[PDB]
RNA sequence: UAGGGGAUCGAAGAUGAUCAGAUACCGUCGUAGUCUUAACCAUAAACUAUGCCGACUAGGGAUCGGGUGGUGUUUUUUUAAUGACCCACUCGGCACCUUACGAGAAAUCAAAGUCUUUGGGUUCUGGGGGGAGUAUGGUCGCAAGGCUGAAACUUAAAGGA
């Protein structure tokens, strides 16, 4: 959103679950945002750096996170299995 | 004095949080109120409706004296309560507060031509409750405020500035259609138009940013 | 009856956090100590306090009575706490007992398993 | 029956997405629909979608994003004279800026700002936002 | 109706310079679009009865 | 993650024969379990005979998910177990929750014994209905040790036994864990015994 | 309405009880009717007191009917086979819980939501309370009766939560 002359011109830009694309409105509480973490190449847990990620309140209810989730940080980079896009 | 409780609030007090836009950004709650008395100041109230109730004892009949009262400035920014109590002098007061920890945005926008600075909504709301449905429209200019003395009102609070409307709905229930009228506005921030899908990268919680100050 | 009170009870259940050790059961030596200690109204409120106290260190040593502790009972629980030494090693029956059916995943994931198990209701 | 196609599969299409599935199935295939689609995603509204073919009027799998906000079928399918569509747009678009209504000509199973660009018109068979 | 058609352009600039010539709305704001942003109160600065006081030759 | 002996030895058709868990139940063969080798004219289901190595050792990667095993478990609340789940709470990780399961101890912040797990487990899923439930919530991966016998919905793995009375209950965790260990810990790498019995494991009094 | 059937209940009728009265309640018998063939009538609190088509919003966990997948549970018979089962998924039900972003006079409502930001498609109905669904005509029926449906007069409330 903005004017004619490239002045963002609003309040703020809503922060969107991210596996759902919707948007998190005000005032959520159910509301999470990850910061799962990193291993550094070695026990360790990597600090002041991490992942994100968002759920909504939305799915919270329905059962949905735990399967959404365990899709992404085995989609991102990290785990391996557990999880599969042919059920 | 003020005084603080939780986390979120001894951050405001202290003053490392500075604009109400971290706040729906991460979206947090808000129990204290003071919260937003320290940010948003311009904030001015407004009493709606002062009606007697009842509960009905065993040789009489009890009463309150519902208010219902909204707050706000000109931007986007409403507040909205009911708190019965007994006596006005809580009754209003604590009124006040019910609204100030619901304040809510709104998004104040374009009708089309885009020009230079905002008067009408985005885009179209509905709001539903029990009965009342309300249908806010995007009005180009300074067209007005067309609804009820009181609906006008909430909307300037939320200048806003101009907007068509209509309702269904018995709209002899001042408390019921604000209700609703209300659920719309918030909720302008409750729908995918192409300029908001340039993805938008998540920042970082207050929660664990500032983790030492917020605790003894 | 005989049918005790808050103000009476929760001003010997703040008391008896601190003071159980000056602490006792001859109640005699404590109604002279409970003034020392609280700031009470009366002489009839401060003998009914005591009564109730005695009703707890008579009942303290007999065992573990009840949302009360005062850095005493709770450092018995870090002292009891703690056990079963050795920790779980099979020889006797080596083998680990590992259903049959318990070899799929595991030979479809590890290292080492010295495993028991059903041949076939 | 099943007795009109394009709505059946539509309307499972703002039943999935609601729900937030990230996609569909629905049956019966037409050319209608395919052409439908290929306008939606165009304009940013879906993706791929992946017929499937059994000899038959036909199974069409449709891939999400999570954008999609509602695509009613509208449904006569009413006429239309060039001015008229902006009577439309103000009575199923939430602004205007933007969010197509949908309509069905002559070229086209094809919208209405692309056909100012054509100046064209005949009967409006669905609509996004 | 879109922009450029020939009406709209023609009333506009037309329609607009009906309003330049009364001093109504600026130089400077006529794009159109704006005339709109025109409240009761600029009218009656250019009603004689007022442009008079201000040009003073009246006391009130 | 094929190796490399943790593959059957010279002994894992000799110690099970005498404790009973390739066997099912009498008239009862719950559609919600791969976890039933047929099924014989004459009374009873000869638990498939291959597969509990399959999703009672997922069941140990998906925590290797602890860094700290006491938050790693035993779910209960029998009698022959309060001496294998307690007890699979001293040898490693794991707040015992045998006897009180302490319900919410998932649900809810007003309690007791507090919880906010990431793979908890769960003996009996007829004794243990609330880690498919404390889990169909909010975010709390669980693990049931799925007899003929487990509704699966939510349990999203299989980790199947026998409870008819008798031992394998407690004596199974015990599989669970060695071979969690065996990812990580502290033990040892085909044999050098393992220092207890499964006839410590069984009884403390009836 | 005319034949058949006529166990049991059981208006009507008779009764004995109770009762100031009791033509009612309580008890025992009881034509007619309940049942069926063939023909009428068309009303009901015919009740979700909620027109249907559609399209879109927010979570769940059950179930009936299908269908798809899981070296899924037993069946054991030799492995399968199916079948019951478990679970995964779905489309179509018949409902239910929970929220309230909405709606409402409220009680409550996933529809009574998307309605003063007032408009997706169309058929019926109501406009104070009675008088009265009567009097009248007109009509369907053998009759009971239905559908149609006034006015004069009267009245400041009748009503909902």
């Amino acid at each position: 959103m903005e004017n004619d002359k490239g002045q963002l011109v609003e309040l703020y830009v809503p922060r969107k679950c991210s596996a759902t694309n919707r948007i998190i409105k005000a005032d959520d509480h159910a509301s999470v945002q990850i910061n799962v973490a990193k291993v550094d190449e070695e026990g360790r847990a990597i600090p002041g750096e991490y992942v994100t990620y968002a759920l909504s309140g939305y799915v919270r209810s329905r059962g949905e996170s735990d399967d959404s989730l365990n899709r992404l940080a085995q989609n991102d980079g990290l785990l391996k299995n557990v999880w599969s896009y042919s059920r | 004095g003020w005084v603080p409780v939780t986390k979120l609030g001894r951050l405001v007090k202290a003053g490392k949080i500075t604009t109400i836009e971290e706040i729906f950004l991460h979206s947090l709650p808000v129990k204290e109120f003071q919260i937003i008395d320290t940010l948003l100041p311009g904030l001015q109230d407004e009493v709606m409706n002062i009606k007697p109730v009842q509960k009905q004892t065993r040789a009489g009949q009890r009463t309150r004296f519902k208010a219902v009262v909204v707050v706000g400035d000109s931007n986007g920014h409403v507040g909205l309560g009911i708190k019965t109590a007994k006596e006005v002098a809580g009754a209003i007061r604590a009124g006040i507060i019910i609204a100030k920890l619901s304040v809510i945005p709104i998004r104040r926008g374009y009708w089309g031509t885009n020009l230079g600075q905002p008067h009408s909504l985005a885009t179209k709301t509905t709001g539903k409750c029990g009965s009342v449905t309300v249908r806010l429209i995007p009005a180009p200019r300074g067209s007005g405020i067309v609804a009820s003395p009181a609906v006008k009102k909430l909307l300037q609070l939320a200048g806003v500035e101009d907007v068509y409307t209509q309702s269904n709905g018995k709209t002899r229930t001042l408390e019921n259609t604000l209700k609703a009228a209300f659920v719309a506005i918030g909720n302008t921030y409750g729908f995918l138009t192409p300029n908001l899908w340039a993805e938008q990268p998540l920042p970082v919680s207050p929660l664990d940013i500032y983790s030492d100050e917020a605790s003894a | 009856g005989r049918v005790r009170t808050k103000t009476v009870k929760r001003a010997s259940k703040a008391l008896i956090e601190r003071y159980y050790p000056k602490l006792t059961l001859d109640f005699q030596t404590n109604k002279r100590l409970c003034d020392e200690i609280a700031t009470i109204q009366s002489k009839r409120l401060r003998n009914k306090i005591a009564g109730y106290t005695t009703h707890l260190m008579k009942r303290i040593q007999k065992g573990p009575v009840r949302g009360i502790s005062f850095k005493l009972q709770e450092e018995e629980r870090e002292r009891k706490d703690q056990y079963v030494p050795e920790v779980k090693a099979a020889r006797s029956n080596g083998v680990l007992n590992v259903d049959n059916q318990t070899s799929d995943l595991v030979k479809s994931l590890g290292l080492k398993l010295p495993l028991s198990v059903i041949n076939v209701s | 029956t099943r007795s009109s196609v394009l709505a059946d599969a539509l309307n499972a299409i703002n039943n999935a997405e609601k729900t937030g599935k990230r996609q569909v199935l629905i049956r019966p295939s037409s050319k209608v629909i395919i052409k439908f689609l290929q306008v939606m995603q165009k304009h940013g509204y879906i993706g791929e979608f992946e017929y499937i073919d059994d000899h038959r009027s036909g199974k069409i799998v449709v891939q999400l994003n999570g954008r999609l906000n509602k695509c009613g079928v509208i449904s006569p399918r009413f006429n239309v004279k060039i001015g008229d569509i902006e009577k439309w747009t103000a009575n199923l678009l939430p602004a205007r800026q933007f969010g197509y209504v949908i309509l069905t000509t002559s070229a086209g199973i094809m919208d209405h700002e692309e056909a100012r660009r054509k100046h064209v018109s005949g009967k409006i068979l669905g609509f996004v936002y | 109706r879109d922009e450029k058609d020939p009406k709209r352009l023609f009333e506009g600039n037309a329609l607009i310079r009906r309003l330049v010539r009364v001093g109504v709305l600026s130089e400077d704001k006529k794009k159109l679009d704006y005339v709109l942003a025109l409240k009761v109160e600029d009218f009656l600065e250019r009603r004689l009865q007022t442009q008079v006081y201000k040009l003073g030759l009246a006391a009130s | 993650s094929l190796p490399a002996t943790f593959d059957l030895t010279p002994e894992d058709a000799q110690l099970l024969l005498a404790a009973n868990t390739h066997l099912g139940a009498r008239n009862v063969q719950v559609h919600q379990e791969p976890y039933v080798f047929n099924a014989r004219p004459d009374g009873v289901h000869v638990i498939n005979v291959g597969k509990t190595w399959e999703k009672l050792v997922l069941a140990a990667r998906i925590i290797a998910a602890i860094p700290n095993p006491e938050d790693v478990v035993a779910i209960s609340s029998r009698t022959f177990g309060q001496r294998a789940v307690l007890k699979f709470a001293a040898h490693t990780g794991a707040t015992p929750i045998a006897g009180r399961f302490t319900p919410g101890s998932f649900t809810n912040y007003i309690t007791r014994s507090f919880k906010e797990p990431r793979l908890v487990i769960v003996t009996d899923p007829r004794s243990d209905a609330q880690a498919i439930k404390e889990a169909s919530y909010v975010n709390i991966p669980v693990i049931a040790l799925t007899d003929l016998d487990s509704p699966s919905e939510f349990v999203d793995v299989a980790i199947p036994c026998n409870n008819r009375g008798k031992h394998s209950i407690g004596l199974i965790w015990y599989l669970l864990a060695r071979e969690v260990l065996r990812l990580r810990g502290a033990l040892v790498d085909r044999t050098q015994p393992w220092s207890i019995m499964p006839d410590l494991y069984f009884y403390r009094d009836p």
